[PDB]
RNA sequence: UUGGUGUGUUU
């Protein structure tokens, strides 16, 4: 749900800036090649955020 | 059904295609639709 | 604003939101002794170009 | 608008380094001098934060859309 | 009091801008329409006279029964939407903009409807009048802008246009011919006339033209022997001649006409050319025999006898000739010393003691904005009301009803004719549609914001475009400061469009009456008086047109006057201006003169100012606190005797030094300053008048471009007809607007090299770019004539990402008083001719709910309309396009005018800046993304930098922009101390100390950094010069304009495939592609393109009478030539169905194309 | 503009949705790249493919 | 010439009425047909025929009969052309003139130089340009989608079944 | 899947 000032692709943009901690993530594979079908807890960090 | 969203008094009032369409509290006559139930998806590049 | 992300794994070809770091220095053999960069120079090669 | 969060010619993430920016211009400091302190060295991390021109403020302005 | 220096007037300049804002010139006339021109054009008229006196079949009733209507007061108020409920609220300018309505006033009037009896009907809305936004009359001109955000109106808006039906429209400052100036033109030679000497008439209350008196001097060069003139009159059909239009005029003697026209006894080679005049008019002798002549050709008619002949003469020589002077009689000397004025200018000129008059010596002009435009279609539309009433009134007195007026007034008249007239701005009324100065107003341009900063501020000008004349397209220098010499577009406009400048201000229209006052104030003395045998050296004194009197001195008259203004006596926007070389002094007041603003030298040796300039910095410290020391804004410098105003006909007699270190006389041989003239000629000048800046002669569209004074000229008029076509933000509403085009530019920075000027078009807090990274080296060929090279990880950065938004349209019609039209999902069954898309994301109410994905080709808004009297309801979808793609915003849905339902959607996507997306330098070094390089294959210099985009080498030593490269170093430099530089243009900034400061931060000192392959790191053999510049996005992309075509969509009328990129047309093979296949030769191609990939069409011969009447039935498989019986002699051909629509054409026109398929002889 | 202003050429397919040409070929056309605009007609027939291939190439 | 052109051909007694391709009918607002002026004008000289024939058959003062014949001449004539000298155009019911068949042939943008000496065609394509030095010279490039949409019809031959199968696929 | 006018912009 957003009901912002800014829109959405905009904020999906500036979150994809938006600098993680990988020091572990040579054991996380690649997406492209990762046994699931779309998203699981294999090969995803799931954010869901509310403020 | 769907939620009309006031454009005054931000009332989700539906309407069932018959109503004179208004705000119920001042007579602002602006609706606008109301977002999905789906979930929209963005690939954030 | 109510927002669900998944985190994958690409790398800097794919899109620069991958971007692992910054900004790179680099250089060699800084008094020019192989000759293999070629000073522009309105009056004397030495004394304008900064060590 | 609001700041970005990398450089646009390098990449280092300076989105961070607005508010601590804004806090150091309040005392009286000069903005090359603001930058200075915040370890910003390559001019790519200084036109990513000097230019830049806010208007989200002014999109708050709007007393409440709903 | 120091130094003025630079930055204390930008005290002057931030004072003038925070008293007018910009847009002033729509604003305050409009203002002035409001306020006093609609109680004028209906008090020029205000009683009508109906009469039914006498013999109605009577018994001799005799009564003037004289019906008398008497015009009264207007009301005004805020603008109302009655409901179609009936419930009338406050309309406001959202409400109107989301709803298609019209920001329109209820306009009242009352009504003194008087009967004579001398025997021998309320607050009628009468129209409705469009309010302009940002008015007095708008109820947004006060109220506070918090509570403008709880109204939806941005501050940083600044309005000065209307709205019609909805959307924006605005005035262009029409530009006409200036009215009531003694004029002299030359004539061409393949003729026997060849100097002239014209004029235009206009009323002085209302504006508006009447007659237009001519002189044509009969002889050419040595041909045309009687070297005499005569006149042409309005409603004449034929030259008369001049002396005996003077004759009619009321001067018989010959006499007495060289006592008024000639002043010089002695000037025997003019009187010598004068002689014959007379000698030819020597055969009409007195005034009533002249007004019996001109009783003959100009529409005095036939058999009218004598006395009204003459008087009928006598009326187009009352009214219908000088008009504008005076319409009442009496004074013969003013009209005969005005021609007496023009017979001396005419022989002065044919005589060639002067130039010829030119066209565009700007002070010969006027303008029109918006008050003299609604005062002339007012004024139209008001007549066509007068003739309603009139009509009604006939009808309702022979019945003899009381008739109560609220049924005698359909006022859908006036308000229907002002809204198509500026729906389309064909102006007038519509059913004068041609023979009318056509695109008056515009849909206003939302691209971006400097953009409409321009474009509520532009003139356009008619000549048509009749006359490829390069006279009227010339720079011609009048121009400083008052229109732009960079902006003016590229190709069919240019020479005309005129931007009005960053200092011009347009002049109201004011009393004339207290300025005569000011002249008789003084013993200015009277026209009766005049000998010019008593009096040669007298002053002759001008007032808009009206040669009003003589004197002898005009220095203590123009020192009052003009220190009156000084002080504020007058108007502060009246010009009056002296010369002394005609022995003549003009005043005008006239409507729509472009002034400007000059610093008041001190021009006196009374005192030490005397060069100096008279702004002190105490008034500086004063605009500093925003307060005198016991308001004080730009108004009080006007009336301080600060600055005054000139318009073009003052520039004539100025003498301007440009920045105010010239005006002492200053102090070498430094190879970085700037080398001003010396001015040695006049060792005591008196310089009247110095700049207050010279960036400030610029337009809007051109102060914005940094240094525009070291460029080659047509780039800098590129640039600014391109900075108009930037991508940004175009006002802060971007949320509740719904606008057909919509573009953000996502992350907009200000320009290092900012100026001092673009604080006042707010683009530093409103950009419409970025800075990104120059690199001017030729890479790998991907730059070679001006294409480019942009690094795609900057992209993947965010650099320039676009927002893209759009608004449609759709709402219900009525077909009938049970039958209306429905919004709903229509079925595959009860409804005709589905779209070939799919219906699945409409929803319940036929209107998409927000947040769901969607393509082209599909739904948006199905109008589903029951055909009128199973299958009966027609799919009348509005879709969204076939290129496009999105996923959308906020759709709205409310009630139209007409009380039906109303839609508008704001669709939204945003688009990736990729390879061909045009982009643009600040000085015109434009082209596309030729290529994208990731962010390792950059060159890079030695600390890491890449950069963004590399401008080509070989696009600078011919297109000789110098200051491309001077933008770039003092935005590098800039960066590094960290603060925007002055690049405002004519400073003593030289390019020296911007070199000094780059190596004294430890660099090196002409820009250049040693840059390397990104593919080895051997270094790049010359070093590579490298920075930061600004940048902008231009409208234009590759997504917009690629198309192709194989087949489709074919017109009724001629089977050739149609026009347009919208239907998905086809291009047009045109004429001089064919005549290069025609070159080459090789004519099988040319048979593939005019039959093949077109209208390939299939007719019949009969081969006897040769022609296509041959009746064809197929499945039957026979044929008959009717004309003939002939059922054998029968071919088919293959021609172009356009040729076929020839045949038919030309055999409706009786001609007969016979194609016999043999050759004969 | 004269004869060479239409000419043969041959089909190479790229993505990234522009015409890309020689830069030797700039000359004949009178082409820059501050956005022009070059059509390309298309062939219907083998007839009108080998007249282009053996003149307006 | 005799059987061609015989000078009493040359005055019209019978003047032919086209077929309704020439002036076909255009949907308005897709219920009502505005029709084409030829549609307009024919019936402006069906109806001064029917006055004529009114006046011939009845009570006539004479130049009743002038005034009628001369409108009709006046249709004939603005239905060929209405750019006549010295008279007023032949006006619409929008305030515009009439498109005669003389103003559907003369022009830039008549029958000829706007649709047969040149014209619009098909299997046309048209973009925004690009260099490219990496490339001969005879090599012009193409974005896919303009490839997608145009289209050569290459002839199913006896050596190139498999490659066009495969384009099928 | 309208016509027909008219405006602004691209080379
Ligand atoms: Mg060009
Ligand atoms: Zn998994
Ligand atoms: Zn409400
Ligand atoms: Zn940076
Ligand atoms: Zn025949």
């Amino acid at each position: 749900m957003n009901t912002s000032v800014l829109a959405d692709e905009f904020i999906s943009h500036r979150l994809g800036l938006i600098p993680l901690v990988s020091e572990d993530v040579e054991e996380m594979k690649y997406s492209r090649d990762c046994t699931c079908e779309d998203y699981c807890d294999e090969c995803s960090v799931v954010l869901e955020l509310s403020a | 059904g769907v939620k009309y969203t006031c454009g005054a008094c931000a009332h989700n009032f539906s309407l069932n295609k018959s109503d004179p369409v208004r705000c119920k509290e001042c007579g602002h006559r602006v609706i606008y639709k109301a977002r999905t139930k789906r979930m929209i998806q963005f690939d954030a590049r | 604003l109510n927002i669900r992300c998944i985190a994958k794994k690409g790398i800097a070809k794919e899109h620069a939101k991958w971007s692992p770091c910054s900004a790179i220095a680099f250089e060699y053999d800084p008094h020019n002794k192989l000759k293999h960069t070629d000073f522009w120079f309105e009056v004397d090669a030495k004394k304008e170009w900064p060590d | 608008m609001i700041i970005p969060v990398r450089c646009f010619s390098c990449g280092k993430v300076v989105g961070d380094k607005w508010d601590a920016y804004l806090r150091l211009l309040e005392e009286g400091k000069q903005e090359g001098d603001a930058l200075d302190e915040l370890k910003l060295k390559r001019y790519c991390c200084r036109r990513m934060v000097l230019t830049h021109v806010d208007l989200i403020e002014k999109f708050l302005r709007y007393n409440p859309l709903e | 009091d120091d130094t003025i220096t630079t930055e204390d007037c930008w005290t002057v300049i931030s004072a003038f801008f925070e008293e007018k804002g910009l847009v002033s010139q729509q604003l305050d006339s409009f203002d002035e329409f409001m306020e006093t021109s609609i109680q004028d054009l209906v008090w020029e008229e205000p009683r009508l006279i109906l009469d039914q006196p006498a013999q109605h079949t009577n018994e001799k009733d005799n009564i003037n029964k004289r019906y008398e209507i008497r015009f009264g007061k207007i009301y005004l108020s805020r603008p109302t939407m009655t409901e179609a409920d009936g419930t009338t609220h406050a309309m406001f300018p959202q409400e109107a903009r989301l709803r298609n309505l019209t920001y329109s006033s209820p306009v009242y009037l009352d009504m003194e409807k008087s009967m004579f009896t001398s025997i021998d009907g309320n607050k009628v809305h009468i129209g409705k009048v469009p309010i302009m936004l940002r008015s007095k009359f708008c109820s947004l001109r006060t109220l506070d802008e918090v509570d403008l955000y709880k109204m939806k109106e941005c501050p940083y808006d600044m309005g000065g246009y209307f709205v019609i039906n909805g959307s924006e429209k605005v005035l262009i400052a029409q530009e006409r011919s200036a009215a009531n100036i003694v004029q002299v033109f030359k004539k061409a030679a393949p003729s026997p006339i060849s100097h002239v000497a014209e004029i235009r008439s206009a009323l002085e209350k209302g504006s508006r033209l009447i007659s237009t008196m001519q002189i044509k001097l009969y002889g050419r060069e040595d041909k045309g022997t009687g070297r005499t003139i005569k006149a042409t009159l309005p409603y004449v059909k034929q030259d008369i001649p001049i002396v005996i239009v003077f004759r009619a005029l009321g001067v018989v003697p010959d006499g007495e006409i060289l006592q008024h026209i000639c002043y010089d006894e002695n000037d025997w080679q003019m009187l010598e050319m004068l002689k014959p005049c007379i000698e030819e008019g020597f055969v009409i002798q007195d005034k009533e025999v002249a007004l019996d002549f001109i009783g003959r050709r100009g529409s005095a008619a036939l058999g009218i006898r004598r006395e009204k002949r003459i008087q009928y003469a006598k009326d187009i020589l009352q009214k219908e000739l000088l008009p504008h002077i005076t319409q009442e009689e009496g004074f013969e000397t003013r009209k005969t010393f005005f021609l007496g004025y023009m017979v001396n200018r005419l022989l002065l000129c044919a005589l060639e003691r002067k130039d010829q008059d030119d066209r565009d010596h700007f002070g010969k002009k006027r303008l029109d904005l918006a008050g003299p435009l609604l005062a002339n279609l007012f004024r139209i539309l008001f007549r066509k009301l007068t003739r309603e009433i009139y009509r009604y009134m006939q009808r309702c007195i022979e019945t003899d009803r009381d008739f109560n007026l609220n049924l005698a007034v359909k006022s859908t008249t006036i308000t229907s004719g002002l809204k198509y007239s500026l729906a389309t701005g064909n102006w007038g009324e519509q059913k004068k549609a041609m023979s009318s100065r056509a695109g008056v107003s515009q849909v206003l341009n939302r691209y971006t914001y400097s953009s409409t900063l321009s474009h509520l501020r532009r003139t356009n000008t008619p000549i048509g475009r009749d006359g490829k004349l390069a006279k009227p397209r010339q720079l011609h220098n009048t121009h400083w400061g008052l229109v732009c010499p960079a902006e003016t577009p590229e190709g069919q406009a240019c020479g005309l469009v005129k931007n009005l400048s960053l200092l011009s201000g347009i002049s109201i229209g004011s009393p004339s009456e207290p300025i005569i006052n000011f002249l008789e104030e003084w013993g200015m003395e009277p026209l009766e008086d005049y000998d010019p045998a008593q009096h040669t050296k007298s002053t002759r004194i001008f007032v808009n047109g009206v040669w009003t009197g003589i004197h002898r001195d005009p220095s203590m008259l123009v020192s009052t006057m003009r220190d009156l203004r000084r002080s504020g006596a007058i108007s502060p926007e009246v010009s009056i201006i002296r010369d002394i070389r005609e022995r003549e002094f003009k005043i005008f007041t006239d409507v729509g003169r472009v002034y400007r603003p000059l610093f008041i030298v001190e021009d006196d040796e009374s005192k030490d100012n005397k060069g100096e300039l008279r702004i002190t910095k105490e008034h500086i410290r004063k605009i500093q606190q925003g307060y005198d020391d016991d308001v004080y804004g730009w108004s009080s410098l006007v009336t301080s005797g600060v600055i005054e105003y000139v318009d073009g006909e003052e520039e004539e007699t100025i003498m301007i030094a440009m920045t105010p270190e010239d005006l002492q006389t200053r102090s070498l041989n430094d190879t970085a300053k700037r080398i001003k003239p010396e001015m040695s000629t006049s060792s005591h000048h008196t310089f009247t008048h110095c700049e207050i800046h010279p960036s400030m002669i610029l337009g809007v569209a051109a102060s914005i471009i940094p240094f525009p004074d070291h460029n080659q000229s047509p780039r800098n008029t590129y640039q600014s007809a391109m900075g108009k076509q930037a991508m940004g933000v175009f006002l802060t509403n971007y949320n509740v607007r719904m606008d057909t085009m919509a573009n953000i530019l996502y992350y907009p920075q200000k320009p290092l090299a900012k100026t001092q000027a673009m604080e006042y078009l707010k683009f530093r807090e409103l950009p419409a770019g970025q800075n990104a990274i120059v690199a001017i080296a030729c890479y790998s060929g991907y730059n070679q004539e001006d294409s480019m090279i942009m690094n795609q990880s900057s992209i993947d950065r965010g650099l320039f990402r676009s927002l893209f938004f759009r608004s449609y349209m759709d709402q219900e019609k009525r077909f009938g008083i049970s039958i209306v039209e429905e919004f709903e999902k229509p079925t595959r069954a009860t409804t005709l001719r589905l779209k070939h898309g799919t219906y699945e994301k409409l929803d319940e109410d036929g209107l998409i709910a927000p947040g769901v994905r969607v393509s082209g080709d599909d739904i948006i808004i199905g109008k589903t309309t029951p055909i009128p009297p199973y299958h009966t309801k027609r799919d009348a979808s509005t879709p969204l396009r076939s290129t496009e793609n999105g996923i959308v915003d906020q759709v709205l849905l409310t009630t139209n005018q007409e009380g039906l339902k109303f839609v508008k959607v704001r669709m939204r996507t945003t688009k990736v800046p990729q390879i061909g997306d045009k982009f643009a330098s600040r000085h015109g070094q434009k082209g596309t993304i030729g290529v994208t390089y990731r962010h390792e294959d950059m060159p890079f210099s030695a600390e890491g930098i890449v950069p963004d985009l590399i401008i080509n080498p070989h696009a600078i030593p011919s297109r000789m922009t110098v200051a491309h490269l001077i933008e770039c170093l003092l935005s590098k430099v800039g960066s590094i101390r960290g603060y925007e530089g002055d690049a405002t243009p004519f400073t003593d900034l030289t390019v020296d100390a911007v070199s000094n400061l780059l190596r004294d931060n430890g660099y090196q000192s002409r820009g250049f950094e040693v840059m390397y392959n990104g593919h080895t790191g051997k270094k790049l053999m010359a070093q590579v010069f490298f920075g930061p510049t600004y940048y902008q996005r231009l409208r234009h992309m590759v997504d917009d304009k690629i198309h192709a075509r194989a087949r489709g969509p074919v017109q009724v009328l001629t089977r050739q495939p149609v026009e347009g990129r919208s239907r998905d047309g086809g291009l047009r093979f045109g004429e001089m592609e064919r005549d290069c296949m025609i070159a080459h030769g090789a004519a099988g191609f040319l048979k593939e393109r005019l039959m093949e990939a077109s209208d390939a069409f299939r007719v019949h011969v009969c081969g006897i009478c040769g022609l296509m009447s041959v009746i064809a039935n197929l499945k039957k498989n026979q044929f008959e030539c009717r004309s003939c019986k002939n059922k054998t002699n029968i071919y088919q051909l293959h021609i172009p169905y356009a040729a076929k629509l020839l045949f038919q054409e030309l055999m409706a026109m009786n001609i007969a194309p016979r194609l016999y398929t043999e050759r004969s002889g | 503009l004269h004869k060479m202003s239409m000419m043969a050429h041959r089909v190479k397919v790229m993505p990234y949705s522009t015409f890309r040409l020689n830069l030797s070929v700039t000359s004949p056309y009178n082409a820059d790249f501050d956005g022009d605009e070059m059509n390309l007609h298309v062939p219907q027939s083998e007839e009108t493919r080998a007249e282009l291939s053996q003149l307006c190439a | 010439n005799e059987d061609y052109a015989r000078p009493e051909w040359m005055i019209i007694t019978v003047l032919p009425v086209p077929p309704p391709q020439v002036r076909p009918s255009i949907a308005m607002d897709e219920t009502t047909q505005g029709q084409d002026d030829l549609t307009h004008k024919l019936s402006d000289i069906l109806k001064a025929n029917i006055n004529v024939q009114k006046l011939e058959m009845d009570g006539s003062p004479q130049h009743i009969i002038n005034e009628v014949e001369q409108l009709l001449q006046f249709h004939v004539a603005t239905y060929m052309d209405n750019d006549i000298a010295g008279q007023p155009q032949a006006l619409q019911k929008s305030g515009r003139p009439v498109k005669a068949i003389r103003a559907r042939l003369k022009g830039k943008e008549g029958r000829l130089r706007g649709n047969l000496m040149g014209k619009r065609v098909d299997f046309s394509a048209r973009t925004v340009i690009s260099g490219d030095p990496n490339l001969e010279l005879d090599q012009v490039g193409v974005p896919i989608s303009i490839a997608k949409t145009l289209s050569y019809p290459e002839t199913v031959t006896q050596y190139n079944i498999h490659r066009l199968t495969e384009y099928v696929r």
